[PDB]
């Protein structure tokens, strides 16, 4: 079988750069070479076919290059919407092989969080468990810190952490913490709390809330 | 208008086989191949197979030769894709995919043109001994500025689940957040949407979520604690 | 008495897409007269192999000439979307001929620019196989009567290429010939040189 | 999320050209026009012209047909508008409008607007942000943004967090030809001594970007 | 040019009555290429109504218009604390497309403001000038006094005032008067004060303090 060797692994730029990404194939492959592109939870979308075509509505900023074993693909004027991964595939001999991938993502200013809480349902306390959970909205970079008091005593091992994929308009990330507690525990206790330390603020940020209340 | 629609998601034990429709409108059937690639989750793309719409015809991957099958239906325009003894190897998200047309060059050459210019939404299939089991969906209540509400989807299981707001009408700041693996092997996520605070008296929020593995289907309404 | 293949491919004028011509018989297909016009690229004959139409014989055969520009040339096939192939010229998906296209910026061209090739913009539904449209009715942005004025939320339904020769290939004309072969249950009139 | 994101502010001596730019998200793009229209502080809004994406077809009204120029890059989804020999009354803020269109139907009315970007027609400075300190009833804090040359100061507290009475005065031009403002917001006097409060005063002209702890004095 | 003529030019209303503003064109219009715009004071105009006659999508039932060859009017039902901003009328009809002068719509209670006063800090001192802040929060009508007096001596000519437009939810305005002095004028004096005169007062409120104490 023929391999498609693909480079980057993953790569940072900001919008209106120039992105290259390159395919190597282990053999010839004269130029049945394609490029598709891949959002997150969608299907693949072809952008380039045989090597450098253009398929109908890809805009002009989209090219390709490349004949033989190294090809070539190259955003000329990075956009928010191209964030996604992008394959490499070529169908000169079956089977038919990917390449590994490369994940493009953006590099945008620092933009601070927007910090919610949000009680369990009585609904849900009827069951026995009680699920709080804190929201950190449209924050650039990725990386931030939650931090769960219950009384003011500080929590661990009880809650877990989501952040969406960057958001293909604004570059920004959004994250959710769920703590979870036994009924008992959280009938215990009156305030709670979750306080975010990130780039974007000069102090931490606390929204908490009364049992209650 | 071509559109490629695929079954749902479906869970089975390891061993057992798994049937993927891909139902085709929008075009003449016939007159194009059809291909499926799997993607594992978090993984790369793999091609497994080609199947032509008109005879039936097919040519497989060597390591998926005599585990798959691909079968058409012209009558109805769909195409099927059977995998039998299924590993935990194999729980991915199957696309089926249209190229264009071969055609032939002046020296007389068939020449292939098989670059995916359509593709369907994807199949989950999970490969676990595990039940499946439906979600609860939990309001996340909001207390001129900014308002935040949602929907807390917890306890089922296999993924995934699919939320959206006001049957679609609301995408707007809408958050979907992935699934977390909770200690009891039971996924839960939530979808929150910000609104204006002063929308919260007058307009309805109501979430749909839906989890076709378990045949779940609920709406919602979340409205300001009182 | 013969296959007259020049006076579609040596043609002095060709049509605007949205007008596209067709010439259809009785006759030997010599497809050699063709390349007095040089090969090109992509003839992407579907359902035919053209090594065999000089020993292969069909009851008529459709040329289908017109001029796009080149970043367009791939939607001359089955099955292909956008503008030319949705509001022009289309190829049905089950398409038994061949596509010969080839660039024409020495014949299509002027310093000033060729307007008078023209492709349909606007159009409420997407064209059905080899349909033809040559309306001349502003479309509306939205639901409302132009009454013929073109302006506002009113947009002419034809834009004009204009050609120059300084423009890039995929901005260039080309002049395109799409040969429809039609087998029908009736005597064949055109075969090959070697029947 | 159909949205139109445009390009900050830019400040820019009389007799140079400027480029203002409008990027639409979300929706089929080629098959709307957009519209540019301008607003002075304090007065009506007067439109400039209005192009059509997906034809190149540019309409101007009548007064600034000469010096405008409406352009459009389809390959980005971007409507550009340039204004040529900038007049120290052309100083405004710049909106850019589109219907929210699908590829089949267009909705019939001016749906989705720009955010606004002000251009003003002297040399760039910037701020300086000196706090206005606090002395169970209710107390008042802020912040003193000084001697900037031109609008506008963005200033929020707490990044965000803190909102509600919150007063952005608007900004007053002193003799120096300097503009000056000051946010103020009223808190709980309970809480200075617990809660930390901080103006994040940002003017994109110069690139300043400060955040101004304010306490009690001490 | 087709000229559009608002009357109003002012439009003083208590919120709950009935409300009509009338839009007048030059020559006759067809009454479908017509929209009206609400911009709120600082705020990018957003549209309520295309076609003279339909809604569009989220606007409540209350907003209703009529339309007409060459009159057209808005109707608002029932006036909202929110609903107070300046509104404009458009045709989309003959270019060039010219805009209404705008209908400003405002009012409530007497209220009397809230005075505070701000000496200068001592990073600004490093910088030679001193600037003193008295502020009035929350108050209506609009009309009110600032007079500044440095050692019981009246200011003039040295102090300059600011007002937010009316607020959104209670619709009060706010005001903010700085009095700007040299630093040695303002080290060669102590009693700095600030006397506020409104409807709201039955007494001018003077608001003081001494330099470093």
């Amino acid at each position: 079988d023929i391999q498609l060797t693909q480079s980057p692994s993953s790569l940072s730029a900001s919008v209106g750069d120039r992105v290259t990404i390159t395919c190597q194939a282990s053999q010839d492959i004269s130029n049945y070479l394609n490029w598709y592109q891949q959002r997150p939870g969608k299907a693949p979308k072809l952008l380039i076919y045989d090597a450098s075509n253009l398929e109908t509505g890809v805009p002009s900023r989209f090219s390709g290059s490349g004949s033989g074993t190294d090809f070539t693909f190259t955003i000329s004027s990075l956009q928010p919407e191209d964030i996604a991964t992008y394959y490499c595939q070529q169908y000169d001999n079956p089977p038919l092989t990917f390449g590994g991938g490369t994940k493009l993502e953006i590099k945008r200013t620092v933009a601070a969080p927007s910090v919610f809480i949000f009680p369990p349902s009585d609904e849900q306390l009827k069951s026995g468990t009680a699920s709080v959970v804190c929201l950190l909205n449209n924050f650039y970079p990725r990386e931030a810190k939650v931090q769960w008091k219950v009384d003011n005593a500080l929590q661990s091992g009880n809650s877990q952490e989501s952040v969406t994929e960057q958001d293909s308009k604004d570059s920004t990330y959004s994250l959710s913490s769920t703590l979870t507690l036994s009924k008992a525990d959280y009938e215990k206790h009156k305030v709670y709390a979750c306080e975010v330390t990130h780039q974007g603020l000069s102090s931490p940020v606390t929204k908490s809330f009364n049992r209650g209340e | 208008q071509v559109q490629l629609v695929q079954s749902g998601a479906e869970v089975k034990k390891p061993g057992a086989s798994v049937k993927v429709s891909c139902k085709a409108s929008g075009y003449t059937f016939t007159s194009y191949y059809m291909h499926w690639v799997r993607q594992a989750p978090g993984q790369g793309l793999e091609w497994m197979g080609i199947i032509n719409s008109s005879g039936g015809s097919t040519s497989y991957a060597q390591k998926f030769q005599g585990r798959v099958t691909m079968t058409r239906d012209t009558s109805t325009s769909t195409v099927y894709m059977e995998l039998s003894s299924l590993r935990s190897e194999d729980t991915a998200v199957y696309y089926c995919a249209r190229p264009p047309r071969n055609y032939y060059d002046r020296s007389g050459y068939y020449q292939r043109a098989e670059y995916f210019q359509h593709w369907g939404q994807g199949t989950l299939v999970t490969v676990s001994s595990a039940s499946t089991k439906g979600p609860s969906v939990f309001p996340l209540a909001p207390s001129g500025g900014t308002a935040a509400l949602g929907c807390l989807v917890k306890d089922y299981f296999p993924e995934p689940v699919t939320v959206s707001w006001n049957s679609g009408a609301l995408t707007s700041g809408v958050h979907t957040f992935p699934a977390v693996l909770q200690s009891s092997g039971l996924y839960s996520l939530s979808s929150v949407v910000t609104v204006p605070s002063s929308s919260l008296g007058t307009q309805t929020y109501i979430c749909n979520v839906n989890h076709k593995p378990s045949n779940t289907k609920v709406d919602k309404r979340v409205e300001p604690k009182s | 008495n013969l296959c007259p293949f020049h006076e579609v491919f040596n043609a002095t004028t060709f049509a605007s897409v949205y007008a596209w011509n067709r010439k259809r018989s009785n006759c030997v297909a010599d497809y050699s007269v063709i390349y007095n016009f040089a090969p090109f690229f992509a003839f992407k004959c579907y359902g035919v192999s053209p090594t065999k139409l000089n020993d292969l014989c069909f009851t008529n055969v459709y040329a289908d000439s017109f001029v796009i520009r080149g970043n367009e040339v791939s939607q001359i096939a089955p099955g292909q979307t956008g503008n030319i192939a949705d509001y022009n010229y289309k190829l049905p998906d089950d398409f038994t001929g061949c596509v010969i296209a080839w660039n024409s910026n020495k014949l299509d061209s002027t310093p000033s620019g060729n307007y008078n090739y023209r492709y349909r913009l606007f159009r409420k539904s997407k064209l059905k196989p080899f349909e033809r449209d040559i309306s001349t009715e502003i479309y509306q942005a939205g639901n409302k009567p132009c009454n013929g004025v073109a302006g506002p939320n009113c947009y002419s339904p034809l834009q004009s290429y204009g050609f120059r020769p300084t423009y890039g290939v995929g901005h260039q004309p080309y002049r395109v010939v799409v040969l429809s072969f039609e087998l029908l249950h009736a005597p064949a009139t055109v075969c090959g040189p070697k029947k």
